[PDB]
RNA sequence: GGCGUAAAGCGCACGCAGGCGGUUUGUUAAGUCAGAUGUGAAAUCCCCGGGCUCAACCUGGGAACUGCAUCUGAUACUGG
RNA sequence: AAGGCGGCCCCCUGGACGAAGACUGACGCUCAGGUGCGAAAGCGUGGGGAGCAAACAGGAUUAGAUACCCUGGUAGUCCACGCCGUAAACGAUGUCGACUUGGAGGUUGUGCCCUUGAGGCGUGGCUUCCGGAGCUAACGCGUUAAGUCGACCGCCUGGGGA
RNA sequence: CUGCAUGGCUGUCGUCAGCUCGUGUUGUGAAAUGUUGGGUUAAGUCCCGCAACGAGCGCAACCCUUAUCCUUUGUUGCCAG
């Protein structure tokens, strides 16, 4: 990743001037249309830092929890956390997901047994009431916890998009010790974060080319 | 491997439409003595729960102290809302001169020579807070050589 | 308010009785008072063997007692002077001769009477009643029952005023008449007066 | 140590006495600082010792008495 | 300056702010005692008196109703000149000066840009509402601080009695 | 004699829809959240949303009786051919 598909991606583009941060002011190149400009040279070695650090934590087995809820960016996320065999949050985020562990991890066994029950169990015992029950609920499970059912225990870092939208992910990974990457819109503030990336996050087109490059990075973490 | 000590108990109340409803707060102090100290508050309908979640609560939550040999290593002041702590260095053999909450948590934390004295509020849960704070803004000699950038005699 | 008593209401459902003769109304009042009489010498003479359950049966012209019991060497005795020494007294007492059977519980935690007299046993040897009560129910809770709820009443450590005080485990839905629920109830009399104890075990549905 | 609400900002202003005073250079040496001299009685307190069988008590030497006056220097800061 | 100030016109008169310069050269800040100004009610003398309205009278309501409600109604409210010197006279926050992230407005100047409009980019004064750090017992305050500091002044020391 | 020393049993608000807990999080703290909000229900009933995630006692169901039909048996009950 380098300067140009940044720019034409429009990784540029902040959010209105009257909705900004103070802390952000660095990164920040200047204004048109009383729109904020990130500044890109700020973001292109910050990116690629945060790219190695994910490598390595990648290469020492890992495990990684994309978390992106917006409606138009978590059919991207989910995409890029199977793509490259990681987790992902692509649904609210649960308060006390990872602090709460403890008590999450009876949900993910009920989502578990009652999806082994329900077609290699093949029951089928209606009893003129569960299909639409048991059914809508392993719905609800899923779409909610769905990517997570496979992680065991607490993940060994966090991928943030939009960190204002996910500020209980974050303030939860900050009191766990777990590192952050996120980011960082022109409106949101940088100081849960470990490793800042200041661009754009409301267009799909900059979240696509995120999660393609650090799927790709972890894909060749996992190589080795 | 932590000592633990038991600072206080508190029987608290809570009116509903049937009358008074009572619970006890447990406030403990949890440390390693040679620098590591952590403070814990519980509530519960019975003191033993209490006292094991203030316990279960401080094993975490468990800041790191830098000791000169037993003592601390300058005059420091510790703030919270309403007490006001003044703690000194003193030599070899004066023992912890210190009030009832300051006591436990210098105790625990390895502590052995001190001059200390409370102003303001004594209220333990407020105290044990300011004694902690006025603990982790002190600094040693080698990090105060390190800020300056210059590691001279006063070492 | 007040609750029903939880082995009545499920009587005929999923609890049987405890007494299982035919009479008409001729009979029927000598029967049970006869019965009162052996159940209150198979209470009293047989204190301190463990003794949870005395079901009562009367075939034709005579009667057959099965007791069940968690230590049951004791009231079999040293090879069966015991049971002897009951029966030619039960057969006494009812006038017609007797039968004695002894069947065995095997887990003697997960009983309401067994569970309640052990409280009160110990309430009687001064012994902290939140000890008692917390011993009760983490031993019935360890074996597999699916809810238990202890209650002690009156009194509780010499205090002038009496209190009440319980304490629950897992899951005991006693508006549910498919409930498997082993309710038992026992009385302490101590040096300050009788102190109430309540116990309720939950093992299952249907 | 306090003064929005716990006690506590004069109803507001002008203004004498008083307190305080941007920046540069020179000068002075009042404040200040350094050293020295005289004095600050003895006893008491403190240190190191010595005598009563120990202790209290008695006693030798020192330190201290944070002060004042005078002389000689210093000139960064305050004052003229 | 505070108390306060509301049709329009004229006369006399105080302050504030802005632009670009010129001039003096620390002439400054605060201020015990002192002096001045100071709502409404009230007082003195002389006028004026529509409306309103303490006191007062009557009618109701009520157990009673020296009140609330209704019909009347005097001082006063208005003017001139004196006195009084008090208010929840409040932002319950003394004056002066310096420093410390932001957002949306109101009002009043001024500079520049195709002045193309009721356009855009700056820079001063005063003012309203949110809110970050920090502070606070909390509530909250938050560049108009209750934040970080300096100079001077006023005041407080348990509740009643007072 | 003392229900004002007690056990057991009962009335009552009231068959009213409520009352709590664990872990997490917020607050110096008593405490809060969950349990609030938009709909809906007889119902903290259910669905969405939400710093909460789950659970317990209650609500509902399981029990008895009444209202329709079928199978079995047929006296002491029944009488269509
Ligand atoms: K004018
Ligand atoms: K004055
Ligand atoms: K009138
Ligand atoms: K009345
Ligand atoms: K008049
Ligand atoms: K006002
Ligand atoms: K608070
Ligand atoms: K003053
Ligand atoms: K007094
Ligand atoms: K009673
Ligand atoms: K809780
Ligand atoms: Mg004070
Ligand atoms: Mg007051
Ligand atoms: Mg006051
Ligand atoms: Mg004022
Ligand atoms: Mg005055
Ligand atoms: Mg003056
Ligand atoms: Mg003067
Ligand atoms: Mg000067
Ligand atoms: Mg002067
Ligand atoms: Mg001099
Ligand atoms: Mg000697
Ligand atoms: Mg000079
Ligand atoms: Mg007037
Ligand atoms: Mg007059
Ligand atoms: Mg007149
Ligand atoms: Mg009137
Ligand atoms: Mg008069
Ligand atoms: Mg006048
Ligand atoms: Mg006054
Ligand atoms: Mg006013
Ligand atoms: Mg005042
Ligand atoms: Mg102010
Ligand atoms: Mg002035
Ligand atoms: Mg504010
Ligand atoms: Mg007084
Ligand atoms: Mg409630
Ligand atoms: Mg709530
Ligand atoms: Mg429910
Ligand atoms: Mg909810």
């Amino acid at each position: 990743v380098s300067m140009r598909d940044m720019l034409k991606a429009g990784v540029h583009f902040g959010h209105q001037t009257r909705y900004w941060n103070p802390k952000m002011k660095p990164f920040i190149f200047g204004a048109r249309n009383k729109v904020h400009i990130i500044n890109l040279e700020k973001t292109v070695p910050m990116f690629n830092e945060a790219l190695a650090e994910l490598n390595k934590i990648a290469s020492r087995k890992g495990k990684i929890l994309f978390v992106g809820t917006k409606r138009a960016a978590s059919e991207a996320v989910k995409d890029a956390a199977l793509s490259c065999d990681q987790f992902f949050v692509n649904h609210r985020w649960l308060g006390g997901m990872l602090t709460n562990w403890k008590t999450v991890r009876q949900s993910i066994k009920r989502l578990k047994d009652l999806e082994t029950q329900s077609q290699d169990g093949t029951f089928d015992k209606l009893t003129k009431k569960e299909a639409l029950m048991r059914t809508r609920e392993l719905e609800k499970l899923e779409n909610s916890l769905g990517g997570i059912k496979d992680m065991g225990g607490l993940p060994d870092a966090l991928f943030v998009i939009d960190a204002d939208h996910e500020h209980i992910a974050i303030k939860e990974a900050n009191n766990l010790g777990i590192p952050v990457f996120a980011i960082v819109d022109t409106n949101s503030d940088p100081d849960g974060v470990d490793f800042v990336i200041p661009g754009n996050d409301d267009a799909i087109r900059a979240v696509t080319l995120y999660l393609g490059a650090v799927a790709a990075t972890v894909r060749e973490g996992r190589s080795q | 491997e932590l000592q633990e000590k038991l600072i206080a108990v508190n029987r608290v109340s809570k009116t509903v439409k049937g009358g008074r409803i009572f619970s006890f707060t447990a406030l403990t102090v949890v440390g390693d003595g040679n620098g590591r100290v952590g403070f814990g508050y519980g509530k519960a309908r019975e003191v033993p729960a209490a006292i094991q979640k203030a316990m279960e609560k401080a094993r975490r939550n468990m800041i790191n102290v830098a000791l000169n040999n037993g003592t601390l290593q300058h005059p420091v002041k510790g703030v919270h809302t309403g007490s006001r702590v003044f703690m000194q260095p003193a030599s070899e053999g004066t023992g912890i001169i210190a009030g009832g909450a300051m006591r436990a948590v210098l105790e625990v934390a390895g502590v052995h020579n001190v001059l200390a004295k409370a102003y303001g509020s004594t209220n333990p849960i407020n105290v044990v807070r300011a004694t902690i704070d006025g603990l982790e803004n002190m600094n040693s000699p080698e990090m105060v050589a390190a800020k300056r950038g210059k590691s001279v005699e006063e070492i | 308010g007040q609750k029903v008593h939880p082995n009545g209401i499920r009587l005929g459902i999923v609890k049987p009785w405890n007494s299982t003769w035919f009479a008409n109304t001729k009979e029927f009042a000598d029967n049970l008072d006869s019965d009162f009489k052996v159940r209150q010498y198979l209470t009293k003479e047989l204190a301190k063997a463990s003794v949870s359950r005395i079901v009562i049966e009367r075939p034709a012209k005579s009667i057959r007692v099965t007791i069940h019991t968690a230590r049951p060497g004791i009231v079999i005795g040293k090879k069966g002077e015991d049971v002897e020494k009951l029966r030619k007294v039960v057969a006494d007492i009812a006038g017609v001769p007797a039968q004695i059977n002894i069947a065995e519980v095997r887990k003697p935690e997960l009983d309401a009477k067994l569970v309640a007299d052990s409280i009160t046993s110990q309430l009687e040897r001064r012994v902290m009643f939140r000890r008692a009560m917390k011993r009760a129910v983490q031993n019935a809770m360890r074996l597999g029952a699916k809810g238990i709820k202890v209650e002690v009443s009156g009194r509780l450590g010499g205090a002038e005023i009496a209190r009440t005080e319980w304490y629950r485990e897992g899951r005991v839905p006693l508006h549910t008449l498919r409930a498997d629920i082993d309710y038992n109830t026992s009385e302490a009399h101590t040096t300050y007066g009788v102190i109430g104890v309540k116990v309720w075990i939950f093992k299952g549905e249907i």
